[PDB]
RNA sequence: UGUCCUACGCCGGCAGGCGCGGGUAACCCGUUGAACCCCAUUCGUGAUGGGGAUCGGGGAUUGCAAUUAUUCCCC
């Protein structure tokens, strides 16, 4: 059993994999913590520092990503690793853990959860 | 065919899907196909009775 | 002597290009004094000014 | 258990990966190895004397990863920004036969085939050394 | 009237003038 | 006017350097050759030489800026 | 604690100012650990207020073209600048930060009229949203323009701009250009 | 580190002076002929620290840093890395630095000018 | 994007040569390994390792033909 999801930014999209497991992160097959722009490492870890390390050691997710940029592809990293646990507590966990999840998540930064509808605009003649 | 919308008109390309985004979505749902889309989502003069008026 | 006043309502844009808007203010030592004053910037309701001399009415078409 | 390539700094990889092929000696360093920029949109010389060495080293790193890769494809890797003069910059390749001399250099260390289905790939006796030393890496490192 | 006419030449006309400037799939 | 900063340490400012620096509560290469008149080649290669030392402690190292501190 | 950088504390900046509690956004629940966030904080009027302070310092030295774009460095040079402050003054470099803001506001400004040749000027008021977009302005460029040419770098050039700010010292460049501010608005009542 | 006892501020090279402050892979290309790129080639043949300065050089490898750059073929300097390929006058290759560079641009202009050709009138009006 | 885009092997330091394949194309180029960006090194306020014009000598390619430098590369 496990649950799959996505998360995305202008063009940096991500599927995120989540099932029973000892609480290991991996972003195409590297470590959350070898993400190569070091600057942004705690947008990748925002979502584990907020809930703690406690909360995701039921859970192994594997994330894949493809498009977008450097810092494109760390938001939709970080949205789709929250989302997926998110989605994992809901149809495993009780609800009560899921809407407790859900409030302290959105209350920190929206962009965990809802997109950003921000995309280039085009021109025309 | 035969709904309101559909009989009442003034009368690569198949490819595309419209995913949706609530609940998170989750492709291991056996109910995920409803959550994706094959399409895209979303005159005469009145008297003074108010019937109309036709020509 | 430095005063304080907080805003009550704005009255409209004020200036030959609208660089100022005029805004009538409440004092915080004692709510009694309301005088008028113009601003540059953006201002709204609620909003604490800091006045330097607290004398003179502020005034323009 | 073991841990892998993937699972470690690629930065101090290369840095042991090369360490790692100087001692050994058996690297085929060609003549002008000192006297050569290694792309048409440098001004300059390396400044490692030694750079032959991580050019090995990355080559087989990066061959790890994605396979079958040939000499144009690893000019394409290690090429960047030629600044033309007063014109606007354009991207440019590396030098083919540093590319080249490099791939040659690590099939004499039997380290790296050539791929029926393109270019070069890893030998099963490379794969095993290079995991060997991200044993290391990640012992020096992650463990102190 | 006099007055309405002072206040009028006093403060300044505010209020209406709109500027027309400027997902779940 | 133009800076005429020293390439080499003689011998007056080099005794400067090893019992002055270690107490600023700031150690910098760049603060360093501000008020010593020396280039910030060897503003920051003398800083090397008394970290391996131990007079002084590392805070931050990076490619673009690096700080130092007294030790107590 | 969310903390800034992972080192920098929220819990105990304290602001002196009463005008500007509503617009200097660092608080317990604006506590961020970057300042990087790809908010969208323009789309609304007064909507940048609520957006926290350091953001906004970093939003600001993204500028004169060249720079136009590069976030990631202008983090990493507030994070060098933020290390600085602690070594020189020893305190939080979110209390030096927020002092700077206050003490390089202009509370008075002057205005540009002219009917038919004649400019002249007069002093008017300053919103308390603007004593913070003149206030983080003056900042960010009394560091561009304190080095520029010479070995300083631009994390310590920042350092000493928001110390000598937070001290209300005559040696900061915002400091020297808010009093002239000043100065015109008082001969202009 | 500290100044050597027998530091040069300004050395004396092919009749132009060498600055000593600057670093030796860089202080070389004061001399003409030589530049950035010629000049750490010289280097990397005649085997010398590029960390040094080109004040703390002694009297024993500035010199041989002439013989190599005055006669680069027997070093193995390749016959693509040379200014001066094959001349006009005897086809050989070299590499000309202090006034054999002005004196070869000068009498590449006068042979020019002597055949009038376009190239060398134009240079002589212009 | 295309029957002109190119993969791969060999040679030369680079421009560039020789050979052999894929693709009328969500099929090959192409998991389009782009540049800023990120991390380390050297430089240290100096018309400087910033800036590249203008020049000298040589090499290679397309063209009936390169002179008034077609274009590209090296010093």
């Amino acid at each position: 059993q496990s649950v799959q999801v996505f998360g995305r930014k202008k063009t940096a999209t991500a599927v995120a994999h989540c099932k029973r497991g000892n609480g290991l992160i991996k972003v195409n097959g590297r470590p959350l913590e070898m993400i190569e722009p070091r600057t942004l490492q705690y947008k990748l870890l925002e979502p584990v520092l907020l809930l703690g390390k406690e909360r995701f050691a039921g859970v192994d997710i594997r994330v894949r990503v493809k498009g977008g940029g450097h810092v494109a592809q760390i938001y939709a990293i970080r949205q789709s690793i929250s989302k997926a646990l998110v989605a994992y507590y809901q149809k495993y966990v009780d609800e009560a853990s899921k809407k407790e999840i859900k409030d302290i998540l959105i209350q920190y930064d929206r962009t965990l959860l809802v997109a950003d509808p921000r995309r280039c605009e085009s021109k025309k003649f | 065919g035969d709904s309101i919308e559909e009989i009442l008109a003034d009368s690569r390309q198949r490819s595309r899907a419209w995913l949706k985004e609530d609940e998170p979505l989750n492709f291991l749902d056996p109910k995920v196909a409803q959550r994706v889309l094959a399409t895209q989502p979303g005159g005469f003069k009145v008297s003074a009775d108010g019937r109309l008026i036709i020509r | 002597p430095i005063k304080l006043a907080r805003v009550t309502k704005v009255l409209g844009r004020t200036g030959s290009q609208g660089q100022c808007t005029q805004v009538r203010v409440e004092f915080m030592d004692d709510t009694s004094r309301s005088i008028i004053r113009n601003v540059k910037g953006p201002v709204r309701e609620g909003d604490v000014l800091t006045l330097l001399e607290s004398e003179r009415e502020a005034r323009r078409l | 258990p073991g841990v892998t390539v993937k699972d470690v700094n690629q930065q101090e990889f290369v840095r042991a990966l090369a360490a790692f092929l100087k001692k050994s000696g058996k690297l085929k360093v060609p003549e002008w190895v000192d006297t050569v920029k290694l792309a048409k949109h440098k001004e300059l010389a390396p400044y490692d004397e030694n750079w032959f060495y991580t050019r090995a080293a990355s080559t087989a790193r990066h061959l790890y990863l994605r396979g079958g890769a040939g000499v144009g494809s690893m000019t394409k890797i290690y090429g960047g920004r030629q600044r033309n003069g007063v014109m606007p910059s354009h991207f440019s390749r590396g030098s083919k036969s540093v590319a080249r001399r490099v791939l040659q250099a690590l099939e004499g260390l039997k380290m790296v085939e050539k791929d029926q289905d393109g270019g070069r790939k890893l030998t099963p006796q490379g794969q095993r050394d290079l995991d060997r030393i991200a044993g290391q890496v990640a012992a020096a490192n992650k463990k102190h | 009237p006099l007055a309405d006419q002072i206040l009028a030449g006093n403060a300044v006309r505010a209020g209406v003038r709109e500027k027309r400037r400027g997902e779940e799939y | 006017d133009k800076l005429n900063n020293l390439v080499l340490f003689d011998k007056a400012t080099y005794d400067k350097l090893c019992k002055e620096v270690p107490n600023y509560k700031l150690i910098t290469p760049a603060v360093v050759s501000e008020r010593l008149k020396i280039r910030g080649s060897l503003a920051r290669a003398a800083l090397q030489e008394l970290l391996s030392k131990g007079l002084i402690k590392l805070v931050s190292k990076h490619r673009a800026q690096v700080i130092y501190t007294r030790n107590t | 604690d969310i903390k800034l950088f992972g080192k920098w504390s929220t819990d105990d900046v304290q602001i002196n100012d009463i005008s500007l509690q509503d617009y200097i956004a660092v608080k317990e629940k604006y506590a961020k650990y970057l300042p990087h966030s790809a908010g969208r904080y323009a789309a609304k009027r007064f909507r940048k207020a609520q957006c926290p302070i350091v953001e906004r310092l970093t939003n600001s030295m993204m500028m004169h073209g060249r720079n136009n774009g590069k976030k990631l460095m202008t983090v990493r040079i507030v994070k060098h600048a933020f290390e600085i402050i602690h070594l020189l003054t020893g305190e939080n470099p979110l209390q030096v930060l927020v002092n700077a803001i206050i003490n390089s506001g202009p509370r008075e400004d002057s205005t540009r009229i002219g009917r038919a040749g004649t400019v002249r000027r007069q002093a008017v008021d300053v919103s308390p949203l603007r004593r913070v977009n003149q206030a983080i302005w003056l900042l960010c460029t009394g560091a561009r323009e304190a080095a520029f040419r010479n070995i300083k770098t631009i994390a310590e050039c920042l350092a000493d701009e928001l110390i000598n700010a937070a001290k209300g010292s005559s040696n900061s460049y915002a400091i020297k250009k808010k009093d002239e501010l000043e100065r015109v608005a008082k001969s202009n009542r | 580190l500290v100044i050597p006892e027998k530091f040069q501020h300004i050395l004396r090279v092919l009749n132009t002076n060498i600055d000593g402050r600057r670093k030796i892979a860089f202080a070389i290309t004061a001399i003409k002929g030589v530049g950035r790129r010629y000049a750490h080639v010289v280097l990397r043949k005649a085997d010398i620290d590029l960390t040094k300065r080109a004040g703390e050089l002694t009297e024993d490898e500035v010199e041989r840093v002439i013989t190599i750059m005055q006669n680069p073929r027997q070093y193995k300097i390749p016959d693509w890395f040379l200014n001066r390929q094959k001349d006009v006058k005897d086809g050989k290759y070299s590499q000309v630095l202090a006034n054999g560079l002005d004196n070869k641009l000068r009498e590449d202009l006068e042979r020019l000018k002597k055949i009038r050709a376009h190239r060398g009138l134009r240079h002589f009006w212009g």
